[PDB]
RNA sequence: AUCGAGAGGA
DNA sequence: TGCTCCTTCTCCTTCCTCTCGATGGCTATGAGA
DNA sequence: TCTCATAGCCCAGGAGAAGGAGCA
């Protein structure tokens, strides 16, 4: 495919394979948002799924001739606090500290993390613990003392 | 410490009359712990006491 | 114009002879650019065995100097003017230079054959049987 | 160091041979099993007692500030 | 957050500097504090009591 | 035919007998190698020494008085000149400071029993001009105890026998190395640094760090000097069409584009730059369209200049009040310093091809780390690294201590001049005075 | 940074390296490790390049990975293929090693850099300055002593030992391969036998042995200084102790050692000394 | 001569004001006053490509065969 | 063997009531200067973790 | 820590099968012909281009990991408990390292009869820039000791390189434990003061 | 493939030098040529001028003792070849619009 | 996860099942559905070619072979027109 | 005794 | 009239022991020989 | 009457804020 431009005598300078190349790399054709790849993955202890790198769930929603759209599991907390509530963020946030203690398959009991993911909810939302999350908070020298 | 890393901590001197006695008639100068060889992996302290006591005779 | 007296004036430059062989740029001249290295002697030489173009060796002295070719800048039929250094040649002995040239043109000519003259020593080969023992 | 008086583990004073072992060196000139062995140490715990032994001591007897130098 | 003679850049402490960090005051005074009747030692094993 | 020997006896023949000719054990003698060779190579060497060679580069120091005599504008007047002709430093002799006996030798138990330091004293040839040597003084000034290194060409240590090495009451393989001061051994430690004199090409975060259009892409050079001083300069690849340089000074940079610099060093063509630079590879559009940015952009942004003069003018405008040449110094000759002084230190003069060849050379390896044809390097392997000794760091720092006190003799004679003291530099006693009211305590 | 990297066989101690907060950066040198002093006279070494048939830069006007640029040290020379480059570098090693030219020192640092589909940017760069790590190697054409600094390493072969040099596979062999390793790893005895985090704590732990210090310690003012009695040369020792000369300070001492748990005490790194052996002089401190 | 859309003078070999952009028949050197060429030159033009390294693709290891 | 020149001499250290910085009436920091030994947060928590808050204060 | 003669004549045999592992691992990787030597242009122009890359060096290097792994289990399961010059209640060696003592089987094995691959940071040693990861190496030499498979032990010697690789190995673990000392307890301050 | 040497002439006889690529040097300059005598070689001096620039130049004494360049002229029926020493002129023009400059100061003080 | 609660994740992924009835055939096919195409990946060359009648240039691309990203990444040589047309230019 | 700098240990 | 996305600044963090140092300079007064 | 010789003092690591540069 061969096109033509023309331009004007203001800049008679600029690097225009860098530039093309700048802008070829920007330009989707079929870009699902927000979802880069899907794989094929294998079955452990469960039936076929599929990990798909990248996070949308309408376009998922759109898709339930094809897949199962009850078991939808991810990694991520903010897509599953705006998608699915409040608690199936909590129980992606116990999923995923039980996967990466599974992962050295040193056993946590999962009453601490309980714990803590009831914890980091107690202000409506998914809350941190740094200075942020600490700032909500109504004790004063706990701030104080920390940062 | 020897000449191997194993460095460590003389919990006791222990006495002669109570030291292990062999059939040429000595008793060693420092007991040491023997399951210090499988996690260190310190297999040169047997080639320097075998040559030592090489050398000793 | 008094540039500084280390300097002193040139006499003698001998005219060089275009028009002893040349005509209408068919007579298949050889002319060179030579490369050598000043440690040698020069006008007691009989021949210069050039002609294979590529393994043209020539061992001066005891050390071997190996004469290759340059098909690059100085010879390339790649780029116009592309010879970088200009052939000049005198019209008298005390008069200034002018730029030689294949024929009515003012343009700078590159040479026929243009060679490195590289010293090649012997460096000999290992002795595999001694350094290999047991 | 001194060549000391007895054996470190065993307890049989070895320093005495010391000097007349240094004489089983220099003026008998023989090796160095044998001469051990003709002194008459059958255990080996006395056999690393001297020759294992360095005589740094006389190293320390050449910077005498009570000599006059 | 000042001005400064420069070239030595010797900052002396403010009072905010000296409430900010473990050498500030909370940690260094406050939670940190090196106490009375209390022993240090390299230990060794003892199996018999 | 044993395979290891104890040596009994002839360790114990050498305890009680040690050679009187040469030390035992000349394989431990190659440790301390460093230290001791290179603070030997401060007095001795190919040149008679490199620290004599070192205040051969700091030039001269220039002051007016003001002189109104009778136009004294143009024609001041009182061109005083302070530099340095040789330094050198004394062996340690030491006597009772009153009356100035004849000294003895020094050794270093002398300073051991003493908790103090070990000094020799050191001396310089101060060169006193007036006016272009209209009235020419060579004073002698000492300066002080400064430290030696032990067993080196500045202690007696160094080729005495082992057999008085033990009569004066020192190890019979004392190898020294380290400086002794208030009674404390201490040395300087070696370092690690980039290699000098080799164009590395690299890739960082904290090069874009810095702004925007700054490309990851740069060479670092190392640029030494003779006297193992060394300056740091960069090359930055933009992502305009210019190449900026980055050169440190007194805590402080700039940002130089580098057409600048190539016809500051020489006056040429662009063709001797598309020449040097890409030669033979001209079928590359990338870098020749690099070139044709450059070119146009330079001879675009200021077409004024067109030599090497009016550059090197416009340098010295632009580089005179940090210098601190200011109030004589042609804008020609200021401009031609810094390029003594910045650009490729490893020639100096009759550098100027040379140093066009390193900086066409180096735009050209920096380009093609652009263009990806060369893998990125690392400070980190010993391919591309060497190694700071004790004694050339400290000829370096005395150097610097040297030029930092001569520059405060001069600000005291900017601060005399404008009371309306003694106008003439020609008299002895101002001269004592003025080095009377300074402080000479370099050894301090 | 912290890492070690495989460009240091020769130079840098992979073994002595110090723990904690150090860790990784300080590095100690080999035996075999010279740190040239001195601007060998490496004037005449332009002269011979062009003896060697290179064409003067001055009259090249060229700059491209396709020609080998030829330099001295900072300092551009001129301008060859690669094969007459490489050919050029082992005859300059060649010219090196034997005393063919007196203009011409035993330790000029040839490096040749090859040209490769990304590495560094090739040419034959000649060191020949101050600072430059030298290390001795043997050199098999001649089987002399040959001068090697580290950035020509790389491009260059060096083995390990006489009896696997293969063809055309290596140019260098080490005299001696203990020659890789610092002036107090090889004072420990069996190296290879163990595991190197247990030779880096020894080599750590020989630093701070209490043990001879000297035998002028009374004439010194030191401010804290520590004395071993009783002192004794290893029966278990390097060639190196015999040449290096820690002959002159006894460190410790032999010892008799069951390796036993007989005493239920030494656990975790404990270790039981007899009585009498303390009672005996069993490295009495001062 | 030209390379490719760089030209500079016969003789000084100085840096020249662009023949798209002058209105004579001729080109003035910055430097010297020279006229060259005589406006008929070959036209101004490049041609350039990519570098095989911008495009990254699982299509491009598919070509890895 | 080898001594290595760390002792138990040295690295023991113990108070009853020494010297008190009087700038905050707390105990000084040093083993020559009599000082006590310190406690971390991270032993604040240790503490929190039993429960023992009379121990604590 | 001994075995008998027909232990280490398996220990030898199997380790016959070393030789040739990381040149078909390559080979296999690289997707041409197998059985070519470790010359080969085409070949290694093709290393060089997976070696200049990172991820195709760590397919190429997780390829030579897991055929050379399956060596040394192979060698580990063969010998270790079974050709012993003494058995197992006489044998104290692995009298102590069988019932939770001190380490593994892992150690017995490294003791025994290899010590396998040094695997800095889950992969193969780092290169240089040529293509060679010694001095001693030919480059792009095919051999898996070449990549670091230490084929010696702790009983009968290692080679130089293979204590080198060693050395490397045990200088990653001492940064590896220097690092993990003042980086977690911020993380537990952090939630700790939370929590409390 | 043997190629005889017929006569090398040791005068002066031609000299080379080198400008740039695409230089062609009209008939309004000269080639000016200066001698000098170190004693082993000839530093040959290259002048000129025209009606708006000048060129300068020499050749270099670290290359002249180290190199030595032939000018060669082949007949083949002849089978005769002339061999001249020749050094390389390098030289380099500046302008006559060259000689601008700016006063040693811009008339600065304290102020400024 | 715990202390900073951070929204940038390196590598956010989502696992989602399958039904039964669908193959491995149809599943990959949905994989190679739901995936993200970007232009360069179909980009073997780009030409420019400059001429300065004022200063213009000519782009020309080789793309690759029709069927090859038809069948990995299920895209037709006029949905490649039609976003070269859309927000390519 | 404050700040730097250095060293060493679990 | 009012309401968003693109640039800067502006923020913050394992335990112990020991040693060794730690402002320059511009003016007075004030005898010595 | 100057020369000393001193007193008395002047390179992570993103997350927020916070406000300009365009848009219904
Ligand atoms: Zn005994
Ligand atoms: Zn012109």
């Amino acid at each position: 495919c061969e096109f033509k431009l023309e331009l004007a005598a203001d800049t008679e300078k600029l690097l225009m394979v860098n530039i093309v190349e700048e802008i070829c790399r920007k330009s989707i054709i079929r870009q699902i948002p927000h979802i880069d790849r899907c794989v094929h993955p294998e079955p452990e202890n469960g039936k076929r799924v599929l990990v798909t790198e990248g996070v949308n769930f309408q376009a998922m929603w759109d898709q339930e001739a094809f897949i199962d759209v009850d078991g939808i599991t991810s990694n991520d907390v903010a897509a599953v606090l705006k998608t699915y509530g409040v608690e199936a963020a909590r129980n992606t946030i116990v999923n995923e500290i039980n996967n990466v203690f599974s992962r050295y398959a040193i056993s946590v009991s999962f009453r601490h993390l309980d714990l803590i993911a009831d914890m980091m909810t107690r202000q409506g939302t998914y809350l941190a613990f740094n200075r942020q999350g600490m700032e909500t908070s109504t004790s004063s020298f706990m701030k104080m003392s920390y940062e | 410490s020897s000449r191997h890393g194993q460095k460590g901590v003389c919990s006791r001197k222990w006495p002669t009359i109570d030291m292990p006695f062999s059939e040429t008639g000595i008793q060693p100068d420092i007991i040491i712990n023997p399951h210090a060889f499988p996690s260190r992996m310190t297999i040169g302290m047997f080639v320097e006491s075998l040559a030592g006591k090489a050398g000793a005779l | 114009f008094s540039i500084p007296d280390g300097f002193k004036k040139c006499k003698h430059l001998k005219n060089f002879p275009l028009n002893g062989d040349n005509k209408k740029k068919a007579k298949q001249q050889q002319v060179w650019l030579i490369k050598f290295p000043s440690n040698v002697d020069i006008s007691k030489l009989k021949s210069l065995p050039v002609d294979f173009e590529s393994s043209t060796t020539m061992t001066i002295d005891k050390h071997d100097y190996k004469i290759m070719d340059d098909t690059d800048i100085e010879s390339s039929l790649t780029q116009d003017n592309l010879s970088n250094m200009t052939l000049l040649v005198p019209s008298e002995s005390k008069e200034s230079l002018k730029i030689a040239s294949t024929a009515k043109d003012n343009a700078p000519l590159q040479f026929d054959k243009v060679f490195s003259v590289s010293e090649t020593a012997k460096i000999p080969a290992i002795d595999y049987s001694k350094v290999r023992v047991p | 160091m001194i060549v000391p008086v007895r054996c470190f583990s065993c307890g049989k004073v070895v320093g005495d041979k010391w000097e007349s072992y240094l004489n089983l060196l220099q003026e008998d000139e023989l090796d160095e099993g044998t001469a051990l062995s003709r002194l008459g140490l059958k255990r080996y715990c006395c056999r690393r007692m001297i020759l294992t032994h360095v005589d740094l001591i006389e190293k320390f007897l050449r910077y005498n500030p009570l000599e006059k130098r | 957050k000042a001005q400064g003679r420069t070239s030595g850049k010797v900052p002396i402490p403010g009072v905010k500097q000296a409430l900010e960090k473990k050498e500030g005051l909370f940690r260094k005074h406050m939670m940190g504090k090196r106490v009375n009747y209390a022993a240090r030692s390299v230990i060794s094993p003892d199996p018999n009591i | 035919a044993r395979t290891a020997d104890f040596r009994t006896l002839e360790r114990e023949s050498r305890f009680i007998n040690p050679p009187k000719d040469k030390s035992a054990f000349p394989l431990l003698q190659e440790a301390v190698q460093p230290h001791i060779g290179s603070f030997n190579a401060l007095t001795e060497g190919p040149d008679g020494g490199l620290l004599n060679l070192g205040v051969k580069d700091i030039g001269e120091k220039v002051i007016f008085d003001g002189k109104p005599l009778n136009s004294n504008s143009g024609y001041l007047g009182n061109k005083l000149s302070v530099s340095v002709e040789q330094v050198s430093i004394a062996k340690p002799m030491s006597n009772d400071g009153v009356s100035s006996a004849v000294e003895r030798k020094v050794y270093p138990s002398e300073s051991r029993q003493r908790l103090t330091s070990y000094r020799g004293k050191l001396l310089l040839k101060l060169k006193w001009s007036v006016n272009n040597g209209e009235e020419n003084l060579f004073e002698v000034r000492d300066c002080g105890g400064l430290p030696v290194m032990l067993q080196s060409n500045r202690c007696h240590l160094n080729k005495m026998s082992p057999y008085e090495l033990v009569q004066h009451k020192e190890e019979s393989d004392e190898i020294g190395g380290y400086f002794i001061v208030n009674g404390i051994e201490k040395l300087i430690r070696m370092l690690i640094v980039q290699r000098r004199n080799h164009p590395m090409a690299i890739i960082r975060p904290s090069f874009a760090n810095r702004g925007a259009s700054y490309s990851h892409y740069g060479i670092q050079i190392r640029s030494v000097r003779p006297d193992q001083t060394s300056q740091t300069n960069v090359l930055h690849y933009l992502n305009d069409g210019q190449v900026t340089f980055r050169f440190s000074w007194r805590k402080n940079e700039y940002l130089v584009p580098v057409v600048m610099i190539l016809k500051a060093l020489c006056h040429t063509s662009d063709r001797e730059i598309f020449d040097g630079i890409i030669g033979n590879d001209v079928k590359d559009s990338f870098l020749t369209d690099r070139l044709e940015l450059l070119l146009r952009g330079f001879k675009k942004r200021y077409p004024h200049l067109q030599n090497r003069t009016q550059v090197l003018q416009y340098l010295g405008d632009k580089f005179r009040v940090v210098f601190q040449a200011s109030p004589d110094q042609s804008d020609l000759e200021v401009g031609q310093e810094v390029l003594d002084r910045i650009v490729l230190v490893h020639l100096g003069k009759d550098g100027s091809q040379d140093k066009f060849r390193m900086l066409l050379f180096m735009i050209r390896k920096l380009y093609s780390l652009v263009a990806g044809e060369c893998s990125p390097d690392n400070p980190d392997a010993t391919q591309h690294q060497e190694v700071l000794l004790g004694g050339f760091l400290y000829g370096m720092i005395l150097k610097e201590k040297i030029d930092e006190y001569l520059q405060n003799i001069i600000a005291q004679v900017r601060m005399d001049i404008n009371r309306g003291m003694a106008i003439n530099f020609k008299d002895k006693r101002y001269m004592s005075r003025v080095l009377m009211r300074v402080n000479e305590n370099i050894g301090s | 940074v912290r890492k070690l990297l495989p460009e240091s066989w020769g130079f840098l101690c992979p073994v002595h390296t110090p723990d904690g907060s150090p860790c990784g950066l300080l590095n100690h040198f080999a035996h075999k490790c010279r740190i040239s002093t001195q601007q060998s006279d490496v004037s005449r070494i332009p002269s011979i390049l062009y003896s060697l048939g290179v064409a003067p830069a001055s009259h090249t006007f060229a700059a491209g990975p396709s020609l080998c640029c030829v330099q001295i040290d900072g300092k551009i020379i001129g301008w060859v293929s690669h094969e007459q480059g490489k050919i050029i570098a082992d005859t300059l090693r060649y010219w090196k090693v034997e005393g063919k030219t007196p203009g011409l020192p035993i330790d000029l640092e040839i490096g040749y850099v090859p040209p490769s589909t990304r590495g560094q940017y090739p040419g034959l760069y000649l060191f020949g300055g101050h600072s430059r790590m030298l290390r001795p190697v043997r050199y098999l054409p001649l089987d002399k002593e040959d001068i090697v600094g580290p950035f020509e390493q790389v491009y260059m072969n060096i083995a390990v030992t006489p009896q696997e040099i293969q063809n055309n596979v290596h140019t260098h062999v080490e005299f001696t391969p203990t020659n890789i390793l610092s002036i107090l790893a090889n004072l420990t005895p069996f190296s290879d036998f163990n595991q190197s985090p247990r030779n880096m704590y020894q080599c750590q732990m020989g630093k701070q042995t209490m043990g001879t210090p000297g035998v002028a310690l009374c004439h010194r003012s030191d401010n804290k200084l520590y004395r071993l009695q009783t002192g004794q040369t290893p029966i278990v020792k390097a060639n190196l102790y015999d040449d290096y000369g820690m002959d002159n300070f006894p460190n410790g001492f032999n010892a008799v050692v069951a390796v036993i748990s007989y005493t239920g005490y030494d656990m975790d790194d404990a270790m039981i000394i007899n009585k009498s052996a303390d009672e005996r002089g069993f490295g009495y401190g001062t | 001569s030209v390379v490719g859309s760089l030209i500079f003078c016969l003789d000084c070999g100085d840096l020249l004001e662009n023949p798209n952009a002058v209105l004579g028949s001729n080109v003035e050197c910055s430097q010297c006053k020279a006229i060259y060429p005589k406006s008929q030159f070959s036209n101004l033009k490049v041609v350039t490509t990519t570098a095989d390294d911008a495009f990254p693709s699982s299509l491009r290891a598919k070509k890895s065969v | 063997y080898q001594r290595l020149r760390h002792m138990v001499n040295d690295k023991f250290q113990v108070r009853s009531t020494g010297p008190v910085n009087s700038l905050t009436m707390q105990p000084v920091k040093g083993r020559k200067r009599h000082g006590g030994i310190r406690v971390g947060e991270m032993e604040r928590d240790a503490l929190i973790g039993h429960g023992t808050s009379f121990l604590l204060q | 820590l001994r075995l008998t003669a027909e232990g280490n004549k398996w220990r030898t045999d199997i380790l016959k099968t070393s030789v040739d592992t990381g040149r078909e691992a390559a080979a296999e990787v690289t997707n041409l012909d197998k059985d070519t030597p470790a010359d080969d242009p085409e070949l290694l122009k093709r290393l060089q281009e997976i070696l200049r890359d990172n991820n195709k060096s760590g397919i190429l290097d997780a390829v030579t990991s897991s055929k050379v792994n399956a060596i040394t289990s192979q060698v580990v399961s063969k010998c270790v408990p079974d050709g012993t010059m003494k058995k197992f209640p006489c044998n104290s060696m692995q009298a102590m390292a069988l019932s939770g003592a001190k380490g593994s089987n892992v150690n017995v094995s490294q003791i025994m009869c290899l010590l396998g691959q040094q695997a800095l940071e889950g992969r193969r040693v780092p290169v240089m820039v040529s293509g060679k990861t010694l001095p001693s190496f030919k480059p792009y030499e095919t051999d898996a000791m070449a990549g670091g498979y230490v084929k010696g032990r702790f009983y009968s010697g290692i080679k130089p390189q293979e204590y080198y690789f060693h050395c490397m190995a045990g200088r990653e673990g001492l940064i590896d434990t220097a690092v993990k000392t003042s980086r977690s307890g911020y993380l537990q301050r952090c939630l700790t003061k939370q929590l409390e | 493939s043997e190629i005889e040497i017929e006569s090398v002439q040791d005068q002066p006889s031609v000299a080379v030098g080198s400008f740039f690529k695409g230089f062609r040097a009209p008939s309004d300059t000269t080639f000016d040529l200066y001698k000098k005598k170190k004693s082993e070689k000839d530093e040959f001096v290259l002048h000129g001028e025209n009606e708006r620039l000048e060129y300068e130049g020499y050749t270099d004494s670290s290359s002249q003792a180290s190199n030595q360049y032939v000018v060669g002229l082949f007949n083949p029926e002849k089978k005769s070849i002339q061999l001249y020493k020749a050094p390389v002129l390098v030289s380099k023009v500046v302008s006559k619009s060259s000689k601008n400059l700016r006063g040693p100061k811009i008339k600065s003080k304290s102020d400024t | 996860i715990v202390m900073t609660a951070s929204a940038a994740i390196k590598t956010p992924q989502m696992t989602l099942p399958i039904w039964n009835d669908v193959s491995d055939e149809q599943a990959d096919t949905f994989c190679k559905s739901i995936s993200k195409v970007l232009l360069s990946e179909v980009i073997d060359k780009v030409i420019v070619t400059e001429t300065t009648a004022a200063r213009s240039y000519v782009i020309h691309m080789r793309f690759f072979d029709n069927n090859e990203y038809s069948e990995e990444y299920d895209v037709s040589k006029e949905e490649l027109q039609n976003v070269i047309s859309n927000q390519f230019i």
